[PDB]
RNA sequence: CCAAAAGAAGUCUUUCUUUUGGUAACCAGGAU
């Protein structure tokens, strides 16, 4: 059976058999393998990242109409916070954003009367580029700040002779949600972001009741079986510090391993009665039997 | 008090509760039909679910649960998606950033488990830290930037107040804050321009209320004239109605002061609502503050090259002196290090003086939102000296900023220390937890049992020692040693009547009164001297740092103390043979012999010192004259102690004066000076580390642990 | 750069490298 | 002996407790957590755990 | 500096509730036992009469017994004794 | 194309002239589409009347204080600025308020010409002492929105007349919020909450009706391009 | 990820130190690592310092010691004789830097240049003692860290994360090459081996989604089969699609078909998005992110994930396990999707 | 000071798929709000038509390959996701595509039934060779907004059905700018210049009319307050 | 607590009765 929390098309089936003299592990007659495929879109809680260590999960996915848009009506795709950049010392992402805008729009250094000084040691056939040009800045020998500034000062218009991003590299955005323009220019450009293999659809899990263990009667663990979340020692200290004795007593008895308490509380809930009183956990009795198996006379007095 | 719970998770947690209501509403014949409905998710299960989950608390938890506020109870509401939505103002308590964290959800079932999650663990009932009493639900980051932008007065802005010129009357005066909000919508006025407004719904400050209304006060409705900016009127509309008018720029310190004042003088619901309104305004105005990062905003100091050349000449002269044999290897390194430290400071000062006040980077730094100025110097002006794998400075130093870009060698020598820093954290994350686990076990049997043991014993507190020329300079660390305590004796000064009676909470007003009256020492109650048989009492413990009132008669103070001591680990950097960090704390609590043991005196008198070869030799001359104490094997690699001048031959020493420089072992000080002295020693020594790391822990927690350390006695004669 | 059909990605490099990157699975 | 056995050195604590024939009174937080009983702190002490709630007589009359 | 209409699980305000009892530990058991009494009354309502009475304060369309207990504790319609 | 669920509109009267309107449920998201439009229309599209300028005898060059009166010039100006008046004549009419002898001057002491009316007759303006006299002329005209003080177009025409800011809009303050609603598997729809505060020359319901009418005309300008164009229709009330 | 896995040097194993018993002196970056083990790319957890990666130019000599090429300078003339030196020989000599001012004739512009002396010491020697120079910058970095543009503007802490998070990116349905790269993508893509590369030059005869047939200059023909929607060890898609037409001529070593995360032969792990650097209403608060709904409508960040399920029939002592539709206690509605034999 | 000159709307046609509308004289401040309300309605709430599902004969799911076709089924679907089509009837209709032999397959090879029409016959879909043979039927339907693919189980459909994400939005790009005249005499007004660009499915006039109808309904909601 | 089969009643598909059937430890890799 396909386990918990899985679905998708069946794309392939690979069936082996002893009748066709296939090499199988000894004692095996047949072996069949089924492939199930899913197509996953990006969603809130999925993890994205750049090449400079600027990770973060997706907080919201806005409709395309309520997003900051350029003067020509172009919405932005992603919005990053300002407070994360200067404190982490990864200013390379800002320079990548500037050079990405320059590469997207395409430039032309005007050597009308002599090449500009900032473009003196710039390699040839970099004095002009077409829109959507691919460039490269080697790791320790790339684009200087003066060259980036010069390239930003000379960058091609889009369709009509309108330059959307000025020499500082910032644009005047409109608030797509209210309508008014933002009072100060904002930094815009093109950044290369990656989708990391930390998606929410593999991370979400919940359980009311389900399978239990065998030796000790506590719930299992893991999403594929069902399992419950672990309430460890530190979480017990926290509840003792709060002073909540009843919450702690129920969590450890009638939610984990009080074998009659579980059924009684389920019945009480569905029938609308009062939740009953907990009994004795089964792990304590397992402990007593192990201690007796070690030849220790453990006895409970009254 | 709310959280966002994805509806497929909520439908699974609340399955039994929805199955009952489906049958109760005649949407299902029996429980099997309702179960099939819930499993197949028919459209009415949602209408039943939103009704079922109403006012049913849910417990949210993030691991590791270092302290009490790692679990809090919220009121669930359904959201679209698969991610739990968390309020921005609980991340400091949870220590939860949004780079991929996860939290677990639990669901109370019985009536007591549900009342304990609404009256005890609800998020809005826990605003103050139990370790120190400081609020934890304050605005931070984007909210601080937005609130700092709003309450700022820009000189010569749009619509400013203009005095009469003789041809036209005054300009910039408004008849209400609703006429100013209408002028700001026309572009005629700026939210940060100085204006004069006629306020009627905002309480005037103390002086203006005294000099205009007298009588009793403003009595909402009475109009007064304020000279302020629009942003400050907007900010003060977010505060309670009876709170005076705060005409100031909202640096993070000012916000902390305001929220402490409100928490002291108002109930909890008022503070929770106020912080919510402040969150809303802070986000709204941080979106409009214009804080972005472009390399045109990262200015460089105008004369970095002159400074670097000037100090390069100094370094060259030092190197030439070394090359001529004037000094050994270490002296040259020390000289170069001093030169380059001076150069780094002189670059940083020029950088500080070059930036404007409205630059986004210095704005974020100076509003208190986040970051310090060393990070701004490293990014704009110059990195500077870097360390070895051993820890000694590289004398080069790194001379480029991250705006210019480091070269290959500079990047390499910088990675040297970067990786050391990362490994330090990676390895302390486990030691903190082990220490917390041991502290929780030692002190799990300290619970408030009585209300008053009615003892007369107590400890004394320094409380602003007297100045030399004559003045009471307050002791800097008075909030963690004298506040939230109850007096054991009465405070009488200069034959004056009792300034403060026995058994008083001893808060800010009482401390101010005692300092004005002119006393320096008070005997207060402490858990070290509680006379109850099992557990402490309430008056000896004192105020509860989280509630603000006297502790209850069931509170488990031992676990709170352990979690308060052991939670701020992690953010406790190990420091470069005397231990100075988490190892120092661990050896203090484990009562081990210190690594750098330094002998202490045993009896007063003068001391004769023989500077032997390969080890010192100190002997104490007893004033009594019975026997002389000799300390033979003391390495010359240590130092002599300085108290008040370095230890000089024939100098007088006290009964417990520490001779060498280092750490005295707690066992000898107990054998010589008794239990009170070792209690003082231990509390002071632990607080010294925590203060050095800038962490505020009240002394009563360390006192709980130390009390647990001194319960037994040793048998010498049966 | 030295692959018979690689795309034309223009570089800002100022220096010239004498040695080609070795085989990365050598 | 139960709390100490659950803290550290389980084998040594158990062997010397067996040799001394120690008896555990079950008075701590950890010992009551292990056996599944209400901890003697906060809401679990007798002062609060044995409260008696009753409507007021005027409220009874008004109903 | 009065407050605004308390919302949802935050009503009634906790300060006024604490004004009624000694500590919050007492309030927890107060409200929990009253809620148990209300639930028993609702379960036994169709069946034979028993002493348990209530609610004393008019409930809402669908209002949990713990909320009713807390709202009764606020109106000062109940009395309690400690152990 | 039908809408599915039709939105409603309910009012929550707080004060005699202060309300709170809730519109729900709206498609995700028409709360922001129409909340700001409605706020702007309420604040800047309802005709009204206000005081445009005044001249006060004895104050020509020095504007600090008025002889014989206790309150200074600016206090008088911003007392007259918050004066509720309704007018019908389009041209700027002139009103005179005049009172001798010590006492308290009040908004009811003004004698309005035909058409003009004062909706808060008992508004304190000034106090006189020591046989003082006050004689100030008001110019009242009807406009829209909020217009700052208009500087003299012809200085020689009047020396005593001084302009003041004109609050024509009968609505004083408007704020709005958007929320989320619905148990219908969505939990994504919107709920717009307005907060309209007016003067006493209008009610918060009449102002909202007028704003709705104005917006209907404005978007009917765009509708009339192609009348048989398919849009979203909510259905009969 | 696979290329990074094959160039890894782990200090933990049978015969090496242990993760729980490793101090802080073995996790450091000794100055002898320059050119031999990358100081940036290392795990961020409790394995930090115990697992590293080999630099780009390094090789292992017959005794197991790592070497790096150096460009020897004879009498102040920067030659083109490359010599590989292990850490001890590199210790004896004095090594200059790659980004030094060569004057078009193998001569430093100035006499004073940063160098590395015996114990890794950095100083300023007159340009007559210098014995060796690095063959290039980017000699101390590994493959993954050489694909970060503007690496010297980022601090080492964040560059470590940026290098480690590039091997966690998931392949997308359609791939796009970065607008601003570093030039390492093509080499890393062709050396990883997930692309199809023409073994011999010739002319393409047939193309399809399943194969490419190349007709070599001398009679012979070769057909390259493609991996379509194949599962990887971590459950991702492993497509391969051709990038040549039926008439084009290909050369030896030319990329003939893309791979999972390649765009015309170059590594393409992500997409180019238009970005703004503002705070917006508190939704991008504390490292959170805001996305447009266009990226969902247009399938910009969509990926395919494949799962594998196995079962086998075994004899057993009782005997005769069977795969069949006749299952006890099962209805027919839950036996509808099954085919005639299970 | 009561200005009683009503606003008026005029259109300037830059091209077939683009045009600018100017609205004036507006009140001071009401230019950005009006322009943004129109832009928000245009970019979300205009009805159109889009392909809802396809069915290639030789394929059973989306993750396979067609013999002879250079692309695979996923790429073919991503290429068809760029169709622009306009239908006239509410119920779903099906259009057929049949191709044999070598040659590129464009959007002009689709045979539409009565009412529906394809507005970009030059769109590339797939390329075939001598073994190539493509046969696919596309289901076209009307709606508004964006709708994710309908699960095959929700409807009664065979294994050969491939649900496809539907995007029923004709408008392509919208922007505006306001020319505010702020004279010293305080007679002010705005001038909204709104620019609309559609994807050749409907003209900008027909999109602005739909937006106007929607907004007129939603504000008549508030008008009938009394 | 669920599945299958048979019998009875009604509804055109639920209820009643009988029978049968009903997990761990290691090593490894990641995240905060
Ligand atoms: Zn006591």
């Amino acid at each position: 059976k396909v386990p918990h929390g899985e679905s998708g098309k069946v794309i392939g089936i690979r069936v082996f058999s002893r009748e066709d003299e296939d090499e199988l592990p000894a004692g095996v007659n047949e072996l069949v393998r089924v492939y199930v495929a899913q197509k996953r879109k990006i969603s809130d809680g999925d993890k994205l990242a750049g090449r400079h260590g600027n990770k973060g999960v997706i907080g919201k996915i806005l409709p395309v109409e309520d997003m900051p848009f350029l003067a020509d009506g172009t919405p932005v795709d992603i919005i990053l916070n300002t407070h994360g950049v200067p404190r982490r010392m990864n200013i390379g992402q800002i320079l990548e954003t500037h050079l990405g805008w320059c590469a997207h729009s395409g430039w032309k250094v005007d050597a009308a009367k002599g090449v500009p000084d900032w473009a003196a040691r710039l390699p040839d056939e970099l004095l002009e580029a077409q829109p959507n040009a691919i460039v490269s800045t080697p790791v320790f020998d790339g684009a200087q700040e003066a060259e980036l500034q010069g390239l930003l000062s000379c960058t091609l218009p889009n369709r009509d002779g309108d330059v959307l991003v000025d020499a500082d590299g910032k644009a005047m955005l409109f608030d797509g949600r209210s309508g008014e323009p933002f009072p100060y220019p904002v930094t815009v450009g093109y950044m290369y972001i990656m989708k990391l293999h930390h998606l929410v659809d593999d991370k979400i899990h919940a359980r009311s009741t389900g399978p239990y263990s065998m030796i000790t009667q506590q719930p299992l663990g893991g999403k594929a079986q069902f399992g419950g979340q672990r309430f460890g020692e530190m979480e017990c200290w926290a509840m003792q510090a709060y002073g909540a004795a009843y919450t702690l007593q129920e969590l450890l008895t009638i939610k984990s391993d009080d074998t009659v308490g579980r059924v009684k509380v389920y019945e009480a809930i569905v029938k609308g009665e009062n939740i009953p009183e907990p009994g004795i956990p089964e792990s304590f009795k397992v402990l007593l039997k192990e201690l007796q198996s070690l030849c220790l006379n453990v006895e409970v007095l009254s | 008090h709310q959280c966002g719970l994805p509806k497929l998770m909520a439908l699974e947690l609340f399955k039994p509760f929805v199955m009952k209501r489906l049958v109760d509403l005649n949407h299902a014949q029996n429980i099997k039909s309702a179960k099939r409905m819930v499993e197949r998710q028919r459209p009415q299960v949602w209408d039943v679910l939103e009704e079922v989950i109403a006012e049913h608390p849910v417990l949210l938890n993030r691991a590791p649960t270092l302290h009490r506020l790692g679990i809090q109870a919220f009121e669930p509401m359904l959201v679209e998606g698969k991610a739990i939505q968390l309020h921005p103002l609980v991340c400091e308590a949870f220590n939860a950033d949004f780079d991929g964290d996860q939290m677990a959800v639990h669901l109370p079932l019985s009536a007591e488990a549900q009342a304990e999650a609404r009256i005890l663990m609800l998020s809005s009932n826990n605003i103050l830290s139990p370790a120190s009493g400081r609020p934890l639900a304050m605005p931070r980051l984007d909210m601080v930037t937005g609130l700092y932008y709003l309450t700022t007065e820009v000189p010569g802005d749009t619509g400013e107040y203009q005095p009469a010129s003789g041809d036209h009357p005054e300009t910039g005066v408004y008849s209400s804050p609703a006429e100013a909000i209408m002028a700001a919508d026309r572009g005629v006025l700026s939210v940060r321009a100085k204006i004069k407004v006629r306020l009627t719904q905002l309480r005037p400050p103390v002086e203006i209320e005294a000099e205009l209304f007298g009588h009793s006060g403003w009595q909402p409705g009475d109009a007064w004239m304020a000279e302020t900016t629009l942003g400050r009127v907007m900010f003060n509309e977010l505060l309670p109605l009876g709170y005076p008018f705060v005409n100031k720029q909202m640096h993070k310190k000012v916000q902390a002061a305001i929220i402490n004042d409100l928490a002291e003088r108002y109930p909890m619901i008022v503070v929770a609502q106020t912080v919510d309104k402040l969150k809303d305004a802070g986000f709204y105005w941080a979106t409009r503050s214009g804080v972005t990062v472009s390399m045109a905003d990262v200015l460089v100091p105008p004369r970095k090259k002159e400074i670097l050349d000037h100090y390069e000449e100094r370094a060259d002269k030092v190197e030439k002196q070394f090359q001529r044999g004037a000094l050994n290897h270490d002296e040259r390194n020390e000289a170069l290090v001093e030169i380059w430290k001076e150069a780094t400071d002189e670059v940083g000062q020029a950088l500080r003086e070059h930036y404007p006040d409205d630059n986004p980077i210095i704005t974020i730094v100076d509003s208190g939102a986040t970051g310090n100025f060393t990070q701004t110097r490293t990014l704009a002006g110059m990195k500077g000296l870097v360390t070895n794998p051993k820890g000694e400075f590289i004398p080069r130093p790194v001379k480029s900023s991250f705006r210019e870009g480091l070269t290959v060698l500079e990047y390499f020598i910088n990675t040297h220390g970067a990786r050391k820093g990362l490994a330090d954290t990676a390895l302390r994350t486990a030691d903190s937890g082990y220490l917390t686990r041991r502290l929780v076990d030692v002190s799990q049997d300290v619970i408030v049992r009585e209300h008053d043991c009615q003892t007369e014993r107590g400890i004394v507190v320094e409380l602003a020692e007297r100045a030399p020329d004559g003045t009471l300079i307050r002791d800097p660390y008075i909030e963690t040693s004298a506040y939230a305590r109850t007096l054991g004796t009465d405070a009488v000064d200069e034959a004056g009547n009792v300034i403060v009676e026995r058994g008083q909470d001893l808060g800010d007003p009482e401390i101010d009164a005692l300092l004005a009256a002119g006393i320096t020492q008070v005997k207060v109650r402490s858990v070290l001297t509680c006379a109850t048989s099992t557990g402490v009492c309430a008056t000896c413990y004192g105020r509860s740092m989280a509630t603000g009132k006297l502790v209850d008669i069931g509170e488990a103070v031992g676990i709170v103390a352990a979690q308060s001591i052991g939670e701020p680990g992690t953010q406790l950097t190990m420091r470069t043979d005397i231990t100075g960090g988490l190892p120092r704390v661990q050896e203090l609590f484990e009562a081990r012999v210190p690594r750098g043991k330094a002998p202490i005196a045993d009896v007063t008198g003068r001391v004769r010192l023989e500077d032997g070869e390969r080890f010192y030799k100190i002997t104490i001359v007893p004033d009594d004259g019975g026997e002389e104490v000799v300390y033979d094997k003391i390495s010359k690699r240590q130092r002599l102690r300085v108290f008040k001048r370095v230890l000089s031959d024939g100098d007088h020493v006290e009964v417990g004066q520490q001779l060498m420089e280092g750490s005295a072992d707690p066992h000898e000080v107990l054998r010589v000076q008794g239990p009170r002295e070792v209690q003082i020693h231990l509390v002071r020594e632990v607080q010294e580390v925590y203060r050095a790391q800038g962490v505020s822990i009240h002394d009563k927690h360390i006192e709980v642990i130390v009390r647990q350390m001194l319960r037994r006695v040793t048998i010498i004669d049966s | 750069n030295s692959v018979p059909g690689a795309p034309n990605r223009v570089s800002f490099a100022k220096l010239r490298e004498p040695l080609e990157v070795p085989g990365l699975l050598d | 002996w139960l709390s100490a056995a659950s803290f550290q050195e389980t084998t040594r604590v158990l062997t010397d407790a067996a040799i001394n024939c120690r008896s555990d009174k079950l008075n701590g937080l950890k010992e009551n957590v292990i056996i599944g009983k209400l901890i003697p702190a906060g809401t679990g002490i007798n002062r609060y755990r044995n409260i008696a709630v009753q409507p007021t007589e005027e409220a009874r009359a008004a109903a | 500096g009065g407050y605004d209409t308390p919302l949802g699980i935050t009503n009634p305000p906790i300060d006024e509730l604490l004004d009624r009892v000694s500590s919050k530990y007492a309030l927890v058991i107060y409200a929990a036992k009253r809620a148990r009494q209300i639930n028993d009354y609702y379960n036994q309502l169709g069946e034979g009469i028993l002493e348990y009475v209530g609610p004393l304060v008019e409930p809402g369309l669908q209002e949990k017994p713990l909320s009713i207990a807390l709202r009764e504790i606020h109106a000062d319609l109940l009395e309690h004794t400690e152990g | 194309m039908l809408i599915s669920q039709r939105p409603t509109l309910s009012e929550d009267v707080l004060t005699d002239n202060r309300s709170q309107f809730v519109i729900e449920p709206l498609e995700p998201g028409f709360g922001y589409t129409l909340g700001n439009s409605l706020r702007r229309t309420l604040l800047s599209s309802i005709p009204g009347a206000a005081v445009t300028s005044i001249r006060i005898d004895g104050v020509l060059h020095e504007f600090t204080t008025v002889p014989g009166v206790k309150e200074d010039v600016t206090e008088i100006i911003l007392n007259l600025k918050s004066l509720v008046v309704s007018s019908e004549e389009d041209e700027p009419v002139t009103m005179y308020l005049r009172k001798q002898g010590p006492g308290e001057v009040t908004a009811g002491d003004i004698v309005p010409p035909a058409g003009v009316t004062v909706h808060n007759p008992g508004m304190h303006i000034a106090t006189l002492n020591d046989k003082g006299k006050l004689e100030v002329e008001l110019v009242v005209e009807r406009g829209r929105g909020y217009v700052p003080a208009v500087q003299n177009r012809a200085s020689g025409a009047e020396i005593g007349r001084i302009p003041v800011d004109s609050i024509y809009s009968p609505v004083l303050k408007v704020t709005y919020k958007v929320d989320a609603t619905r148990v219908e598997q969505r939990t994504d729809f919107d709920k717009l909450i307005l907060d309209v505060e007016t003067k006493n020359s209008i009610s918060p319901r009449d102002a909202l009706a007028s704003a709705g009418k104005t917006l209907v005309e404005l978007f009917g300008l765009a509708r009339e391009l192609n009348v048989e164009a398919e849009g979203i229709e909510i259905g009969p009330s | 990820s696979g290329l990074t896995h094959k160039r890894r040097l782990s200090a933990l194993g049978p015969g090496g130190l242990s993760r729980e018993r490793a101090g802080l002196e073995v996790r450091d970056v000794h100055p002898s690592h320059y050119g031999r083990m990358c100081p940036i790319e290392t795990p961020e957890g409790p394995n930090i310092g115990l697992i590293g990666s080999l630099s780009v130019y390094a090789r292992v000599n017959p005794f197991g010691f790592i070497e790096t090429p150096y460009r020897k300078v004879v009498d102040g003339v920067v030659s083109d004789e490359i010599v590989y030196l292990t850490a001890d020989e590199e210790d004896r000599h004095v090594v200059a830097q790659a980004n030094s001012p060569i004057d078009a004739d193998g001569r430093f512009v100035e006499p004073r240049v940063l160098v590395r002396r015996k114990a890794g010491e950095v100083e300023y020697v007159p340009s007559s003692e210098v014995d060796y120079m690095d063959v290039s910058p980017r000699q101390m970095v590994s493959v993954a860290t050489a694909m970060i543009p503007f690496l010297e503007h980022d601090d080492a802490n964040r560059a470590l994360m940026g290098a480690n998070m590039q091997r966690q990116a998931v392949p997308l349905v359609r791939s796009e090459a970065p607008l601003v790269g570093t030039g390492m993508e093509l080499r890393a893509a062709i050396d990883a081996g997930d692309v199809v590369v023409a073994e011999e030059s010739g002319v393409i005869e047939e193309v399809s989604a399943d194969y490419i047939t190349v007709m070599h200059d001398n009679g012979t023909r070769r057909t390259y089969r493609m991996r379509k929607f194949a599962r990887s060890n971590h459950g991702t898609c492993a497509n391969q699609c051709p990038i040549v037409d039926a008439g084009d001529r290909v050369e030896a070593g030319q990329v003939i078909a893309d791979g999972p995360c390649t765009d015309d032969g170059e590594m393409a792990l992500g997409k180019n998005l238009l970005v703004a650097i503002m705070p917006w209403e508190g939704h991008n608060y504390e490292d959170a992110i805001i996305l447009s709904n266009r990226l969902v409508e247009e399938d910009v960040l969509t990926s395919i994930h494949i799962e594998e399920h196995e079962i086998d029939a075994r004899d057993t002592k009782l005997g005769a396990e069977e795969i069949t539709r006749d299952i006890p206690n099962i209805s027919d509605e839950v036996l509808a999707d099954l085919d005639e034999r299970g």
